[PDB]
């Protein structure tokens, strides 16, 4: 069966023909070039163009595959960069697959999975002891731009480096990292700042920059999910970033309006609201008895001027197990990762946490929305009673607490530390300004003369009462040759 | 006597059948895609006649690997789905297809999901007042037995969580059957829901119809069907009481709206299907309580971008007798659970079926939060030293009220490390009446969040070091 | 959301208005027997006076962008509406 | 001569059949003196966008090419002068001397 | 025979029908002839989709007018080409490579389809070099990249073109290399006043210029820009030069854009754009890029329609930028030049791993500053600064003379206030603002720090107005 | 508002233009005639008459909206019912600053005129003087 | 502002999809191609030019619209008369802040320049001043 090109233009085709085509199929357009059919009537067949449509001609001549789009996958597509079609761009050479998998393919039934038990350490405090990250959950990453979304997600990827190097496959996380509509300068960049922590030893690439056709940036998301779902199922643990889902429905909705499609609010398909479900709804937990793999997805959305009421940011708010909220406005008071902790949460919750880790932090989230409330409240009071007044230090030194820089990840135990020093009250003598200090010069003293509360934390995921009392010991034995920029004496 | 496949664009599919063979409308249609990686049964609803012998129908199943042109095999009847005693305890998609163990219940009868509302003859109102043991439910929101109760709210702001309390509060110990909806949500969150269940000894009693947000939209729109016969069944042959709990009854709309374009029909405002109101009259009038048959819905409604003006809500509102409207503000105050008293109702919220003393307190207590809500911007703006010595008062009364109307919830244990607890109605009604006439202005207005009743702020006031 | 926030400013802006001009006028009266002083520490009724007039602008300001943020949602909701309408057609 | 026909007419706009040499942009007649400028054209018919009294425009009637590419006459005639944007008088003073006549769409230095 | 001929004429847009086997491909030269006296012309037409039953609809590259229905229409086999080679330095271009001040000029010179595909990706290599433009806010808050991609956006007249002669003027003279500068959709007075410009700072000799202006149909203003960037891409590549790609202004490339999909009859996307938009962008931005070895540093000014930087074309734009630079009207009405939204500017070369420590945190700081301001800036519209504390009232005279002292007089503006401009190196800069934060100038007026250079000029002024 | 809506859901299944918010071109038609037929008969047609009630639910206080505009143009007389008031307890919450009777005081018997002609002053006043109850002195 | 409004209702009575308030996409070029017309020719052209003096009608001083700032990016400054120094009783209202000229500094006798140079941002500035 070969059919005949009727018409052709702006990546789309009209192909008449084909009789026994199957929807979604992968058609070979004569130079190599391939095509999806997406619509299926009596009078022909449409189809979304790959790649390089400009060779497309009326009465060219189309084969089908008699495959839907599938991608090979394996474990050599670790370390390389490659097309939504899995072929690789990095110029290294091909790719041995272990297989092959269909991009569509249904997601794991309510009765194969499992609930999310395991903590995805992403090295950052406010995301670790705020809305912390399950293996299996679907985290949004939203907010304007140059807010600080990838480098959330690239933090996130260079802090599985120790658990890449255990060895032990319940502990390593692989990581798909799918870029769509990015510039290429931006995706090498990307690819620089992961080699040269040592992460692109355990990460793949699926790179759709801004020149590929709308096909490539629609399909990235679904290649990279078919890469993950090949280890997921095989017992692995993986953890997949889409930078960003707004540019697939960007380009999904092109190709919807190219194919004449009728569409709805802001000219979107409606089925945009389906595409992002079923994309998200892959990564999963999966049962003991499928393997105990899991895919933990990170989505990234822009909001434009904060609007999170948009079409595209709500649908993928409302798909997400958790959104992490990012504001330029945080950004810039010096909040970084700005995030809003109001607004910001995970569903798995206390879950996704370590039992140190629960018990430091568990109500860390709503002591500072409580926090923010009452210094919105008590902007301009000329007399704070007590209680508010203890209240607002708290939070001040909490918000200073939470403030991190960039690729520096902390180990979990040390981040238990830090979060015990905040919500126990042994932040309150020391100056707000010389917090941070403090916090990681004490941070150092631990490391360096009592290691064993790190060893204890990592290797039991409990904070001991010997251990507790031992650490607060230390932490005023600190107290007492702590110098303070002020100069205030921080003991007692 | 069988049609065939001729258009195909997503999740509708065109069928043509030979003349005088033509499906009925919401007739169920088989079409087999065999390709190795996919093969499966698609059903098809018809949904529109098209002339020519041609009739547009919903895909339940993705409609990849479908081929123009292929067996497509009328049923004769529309979607059907097993009913009896035997669904308890089991998982069921929209088709009726069990989960955890397949083929269970294809010997049970099997119940048309397409149904006509009861006869407004029969409809007779509900004024019970049902007891959670939430403040701010039982004072300001107070649920009705045997009538449709909503949880209205954006995305993340309690609607679930609050659904898994009513479960933990009323489903327990409740003397009859349960009917879980999960209509268009996340396929983790139906696995916690079950294994919750399972673990508390209430699956028995309770059967989950579950349409995943991952699914085509013919089986977003018809699962609630589905799981709206199930009760139906329960209601009206075994006749005992049933608890019906849907979430997110807004995935319905949705779905049907998605659909709509490619069914032929011009967008109505913002974007919804023509008739958003009137699948969402035949949907909602079916879910009630009968004279002498008692049906307690509990729906959790999605508000799109918080924007309580949308037409899905806006349409919905209609259909409720009770509504806790919960709030971004609220939930991003860290109040929880994040309802906006001053949006919530109840129609048995009068002094004829609560009480003279329950209408006083929730009305005083609703007074000083608005006015509180007035002098928000003026406290913002010029402080609160401006305001007279009364409006002071008032202020701080408020925020103290605001504040107690919150609870630890049981079901919020995983959120917060912190036990859940009970608040009884009288306990409750005693303790805001005393806040409303200033009896509590002395302690710390921290005292009062995330508690029970009067011994835990006791409790937490000492806490503090007040008294 | 744009249009709700910018009536939640109006009607914010509207009682800051009717604040102030409580103040200014109370401030007349006692002139004629804190830190709501202009510049005094740097009067009360010169102060309230300017920020009534002040908040007076704010509120003319926001009632414009109000309306044309309706206008503007009316015009792209046509849009849409005969957009779906033309490709359905 | 060539002659087209209008095969309908509505709000402000016309669609003439025939006329295979009409040009783009060009200045059509229709009966009673009034004037249209095609803007598009098909294999089927043209669509001209009408100047002027439309009211007089009906389906059947007759259509003639002007020749012209959406021209005004120019010179120095017009000074105080008042026009239509057709270059008609409209003062009431009689015929005005139009030394030539110039393009609407000509490109700018 | 083999040539085809029009059968609808829709605007800019026409539809050729050609013999079965002789359609032309996609992106081919076509060329019409238009007789009548006075529009008399040879429209060159793109091939843009392929209707079927031989029908193929093309956008033309000239005005349509006078153009007739079944007139013969000729396939040249190839896209439009343009020249190539150092002979296109010092002579101004057409989107179509015509000399426009020596027509005739460059017939004979190598030609380049000006359809490319972007440079591979094994080939791109991310850059972190500073560029030092001497201008106190792009130093400090959004330091500039060399061989990266700079874009200047604003609302209608807020300072784009001034800013881009600006740049011209403090990195194109300077420079050892090659510069186009293509102008999309702008003045063509403006053009005129860059070519005299150029010509007399002697920059014009090492200058390629390539105009398509307002007065072009839709299609000479989507193509001019990839014929500069035709130009652009033959000097990075074949001559291994350091090219300097001007381009004034990409949202008019996106709105022509915007225009042919309406007369293509594609249906639109949100705004009305075209549905093509975000990958028409895409394309045209990427060929931009710079290699590895070979360095094209590119500045464009994009205009933001109706002060929205909401709108579809600009929020694209910003993913495929280096630099950052918004100009804002909020700041042009305080009279500041360059007239730099700095809370809304960005740089992806402003982090400590590659300006210095120091260089960061004084940004930081100022920006900390200026976002503290605009927060209490709701505030301080109805009460004045009174009545805030006394840190808030600190910090705010702070943020006014620091944003004052942002400003700068410009080389570029002397033709507006006859004033010289003033050249700040990033030392200077990074010492001046550190020590405003500190709030060592606090006692000086505010007036002090308006249009001045560094550390002596604001002494000066301050001594001009009676201040230490 | 709930017929209106019905009946832009059978215009759009026919499909008719639509026009603002989707309704028809006749949707303002629909609702003055119907609410035309609540007429005060003259003596010679017996003397009866209709008095209608119409109810429109506006959404966050809208009322420039599309329906809820055609059928304020349309009546003789609205009552706006906020639900500020109706919180703050005044219950029924009708706004009398904004709330008018076009027909007015020939629809009141003459003690209720008589009483009630002050009451709208001293509202009005009342109203005027809100913002000084801090400052009574 | 009126021929933009009459081109708008000729579009949509061709049925063209709009943009930005209902105007279709090519208004820019509508008004844009009008304006480049307005030229100063080459001395070899014969050195004739034609001036432009487009009116254009905001609503409350809106400048900020669309069609507004079209022509803004269109031409070659603005003389923006504002209601308020209207009302007020300034006439002619030119606001001093948004006024400007940008080809008009070269075209300009001696004089004018030498005794006005300084009263343009004397009077930008006043304005300020007189806020307080
Ligand atoms: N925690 C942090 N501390 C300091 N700087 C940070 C931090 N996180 C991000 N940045 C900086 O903020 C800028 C934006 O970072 P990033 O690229 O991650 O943001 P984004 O939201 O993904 O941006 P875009 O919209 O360009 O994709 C970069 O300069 C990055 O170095
Ligand atoms: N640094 C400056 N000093 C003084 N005046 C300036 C300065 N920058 C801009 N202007 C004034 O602003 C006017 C507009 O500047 P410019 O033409 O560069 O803006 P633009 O954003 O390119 O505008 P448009 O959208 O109209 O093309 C200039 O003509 C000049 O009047
Ligand atoms: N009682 C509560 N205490 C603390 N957090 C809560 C409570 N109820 C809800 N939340 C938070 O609200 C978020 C949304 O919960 P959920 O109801 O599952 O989503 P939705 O409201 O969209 O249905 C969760 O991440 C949870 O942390
Ligand atoms: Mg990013
Ligand atoms: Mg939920
Ligand atoms: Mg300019």
């Amino acid at each position: 069966e070969i059919g005949t090109v009727i018409d052709a233009g702006d990546g789309i085709a009209h192909v008449e023909g084909l009789p026994s085509v199957m929807t979604q199929e992968l058609l070979e357009f004569p130079g190599g070039v391939l095509g999806v059919a997406l619509n299926l009537d009596e009078h022909s067949v449409g189809a979304v163009i790959l790649g390089e449509f400009e060779k497309i001609e009326e009465g060219q001549q189309v084969k089908r595959t008699g495959e839907v789009l599938s991608v090979p996958v394996g474990d050599a597509f670790l370390g390389r960069v490659v097309n939504p079609l899995g072929q690789p761009i990095d110029g290294q050479g091909d790719i041995a697959a272990e297989t092959r998998r269909a991009l569509e393919l249904q997601a794991p039934s309510v009765v194969q999975r499992q609930s999310v038990s395991e903590p995805l350490q992403t090295g950052i405090k406010a995301i670790d002891a705020m809305t912390p990250i399950g293996r299996g959950q679907r985290q949004l990453i939203i907010g304007d731009r140059k807010t600080g979304k990838t480098a959330v997600c690239v933090d996130t990827i260079l802090n599985q480096r120790e658990a890449w190097l255990t060895g032990d496959p319940k502990q390593q996380v692989r990581c798909v990292y799918v870029a769509i509509g990015q510039k290429g300068t931006t995706i090498a960049s990307v690819k620089r700042a992961l080699e040269e922590g040592g992460a692109m030893e355990y990460t793949t690439i699926v790179a759709a920059p801004a020149s590929d056709a709308a096909g490539f940036k629609w399909l990235a998301p679904y290649t990279g999910s078919a890469i993950g779902q090949h280890w997921m199922y095989n017992g692995k643990h993986v953890l997949i970033v889409f930078d960003d889902l707004s540019k697939q429905a960007d380009a999904y909705r092109a190709i919807s309006l190219l194919l004449r499609r009728p569409p709805g609010r802001e000219a979107f398909p409606g089925d945009v609201f389906y595409l992002h479900s079923r994309l998200l709804e892959r990564c999963a937990k999966l049962s003991d008895e499928l393997g105990g793999g899991s895919m933990t997805g990170l989505p990234i959305i822009e909001t434009k001027a904060n609007d999170i009421s948009a079409f595209i940011p709500t649908n993928v708010i409302s798909i997400t197990d958790g959104q992490c909220f990012l504001e330029s406005d945080l950004f810039n008071q010096g909040v970084r990762p700005a995030i809003n902790v109001g607004v910001s949460v995970s569903r798995v919750g206390g879950a996704a946490q370590i039992k140190a880790m629960k018990e430091v932090a568990g109500s860390l989230r709503l002591d500072l929305s409580q926090y923010r409330e009452l210094e919105a409240f008590a902007a301009f009071a000329s007399d704070l009673d007590a209680a508010s007044k203890a209240q607002l230090d708290r939070g001040a030194r909490l918000v200073e607490l939470l403030k991190q820089p960039q690729y520096s990840p902390l180990a979990v135990e040390e981040q238990v530390v830090a979060i015990f020093l905040g919500t126990q009250g042994h932040l309150d003598s020391v100056p707000v300004e010389d917090v941070q200090r403090f916090e990681s010069e004490l941070l150092e003293h631990v490391k360096a003369s009592h290691s064993d509360i790190f060893d204890g934390i990592r290797e039991t995921k409990k904070l001991s009462e010997e251990a507790e009392e031992k650490l607060v010991s230390v932490i005023n034995e600190f107290k007492k040759g702590f110098q303070a920029s002020d100069g205030s004496s921080v003991v007692v | 006597t069988a049609g065939r496949v001729v258009r195909i664009t997503g999740p509708v599919v065109d069928v043509e059948f030979p003349r005088g063979s033509v499906p009925e409308l919401f007739n169920a249609l088989h079409a087999e895609i065999t390709f190795g990686a996919l093969a499966k049964t698609l059903t098809l609803e018809v949904a529109q006649h098209l002339g020519d012998s041609l009739v547009r129908c919903i895909s339940m199943q993705p409609t990849d690997g479908l081929v123009r042109g292929v067996e497509v095999t009328d049923t004769g009847a529309s979607i059907s789905v097993p009913v009896g005693d035997g669904v308890k305890g089991h998982v069921f998609n929209a088709l009726g297809d069990c989960l955890d163990d397949p083929g269970y219940g294809k010997d049970f009868e099997h119940w048309s999901i397409h149904r006509k509302p009861p006869a407004f003859s029969d409809l007779e109102p509900r004024t019970e007042m049902l007891e959670t043991g939430l403040k701010v439910v039982d004072l300001l929101t107070p649920y009705v037995r045997g009538g449709k109760i909503a949880l209205f709210g954006g995305a993340g702001v309690g609607k679930t969580v609050l659904i898994q309390e009513m479960i933990n509060r009323i489903a327990r110990n409740f003397g009859g059957t349960s009917v879980f909806a999960g209509v268009g949500e996340r396929t983790r969150e139906g696995n916690d829901l079950w294994v919750e269940l399972a673990d508390a000894n209430v699956l028995k009693d309770t059967a989950l119809v579950f349409g995943q947000m991952d699914e085509p939209p013919g089986t977003r729109m018809r699962v609630a069907l589905s799981a709206l016969t199930m009760a139906e069944f329960f209601r009206d042959e075994q006749g005992q009481d049933v608890l019906l709990f849907i979430d997110n009854i807004f995935r319905f709309t949705q779905a049907g709206s998605e659909v709509s374009t490619l069914l032929g029909r011009m967008p109505s405002a913002v974007g919804y299907q023509p008739t958003l109101a009137d699948e969402m009259g035949e949907l909602q009038e079916r879910i009630t309580s009968t004279r002498g048959r008692s049906i307690t819905s509990m729906q959790a409604v999605y508000v799109p971008a918080d924007d309580y003006t949308d037409p899905a809500p806006a349409t919905t509102f209609a259909h409720l007798d009770a509504t806790t409207e919960l709030s971004r503000a609220v939930f991003s105050k860290g109040i929880f659970p994040a309802v906006d008293p001053l949006a919530s109702s109840s129609t048995i919220l009068d002094p004829a079926i609560v009480g003279d003393e329950h209408y006083r307190v929730a009305q005083e207590v609703i007074r000083i939060l608005q006015r509180y809500k007035d002098l928000q911007d003026i406290i913002a703006i010029l402080g609160i030293d401006e305001l007279s010595e009364e409006d002071k008062q008032l202020v701080n009364r408020a925020r103290r009220i605001e504040r107690f109307l919150s609870q630890n919830m049981m079901a919020a244990e995983q959120f917060t490390g912190q036990p859940g607890s009970t608040v009884p109605l009288k306990e409750t009604i005693e303790a805001f009446d005393k806040l409303t006439k200033g009896e509590f202005d002395h302690l710390p207005e921290q005292a009062f969040f995330l508690i029970g009743g009067l011994d835990d702020l006791a409790k937490k006031a000492e806490s503090l070091g007040a008294k | 959301a744009t249009l709700r926030e910018l009536r939640g400013r109006i009607r914010s802006a509207g009682s800051i208005k009717k604040i102030t001009k409580a103040q200014e006028l109370i401030a007349t009266s006692r002139i004629a027997k804190r830190g709501l002083c202009g510049a005094y520490n740097a009067s009360r009724r010169r102060a309230m006076k300017s920020a009534t007039d002040n908040a007076d602008d704010l509120i003319k300001a926001l009632t414009l962008a109000a309306n044309r943020e309706r206008q503007a949602q009316i015009t792209q909701e046509i849009s849409e509406i005969v957009g779906g309408a033309n490709a359905l057609a | 001569e060539e002659i087209g026909t209008v095969i309908d007419a509505g709000d402000g706009i016309a669609h003439v059949e025939g006329l295979p040499s009409v040009m783009t942009q060009e200045l059509l007649e229709f009966p009673g003196g009034v004037l249209g400028v095609a803007l598009n054209l098909d294999e089927h018919s043209v669509g001209a966008v009408i100047l002027g009294e439309f009211e007089k425009i009906e389906e059947g009637q007759q259509v003639k090419r002007t020749g012209e590419v959406l021209s005004v006459p120019v010179g120095d005639a017009f000074l105080g002068r008042v026009v239509n944007p057709l270059g008609q008088p409209i003062d009431g003073q009689g015929d005005i001397a139009a030394e030539t006549r110039r393009a609407l769409e000509l490109q700018a230095p």
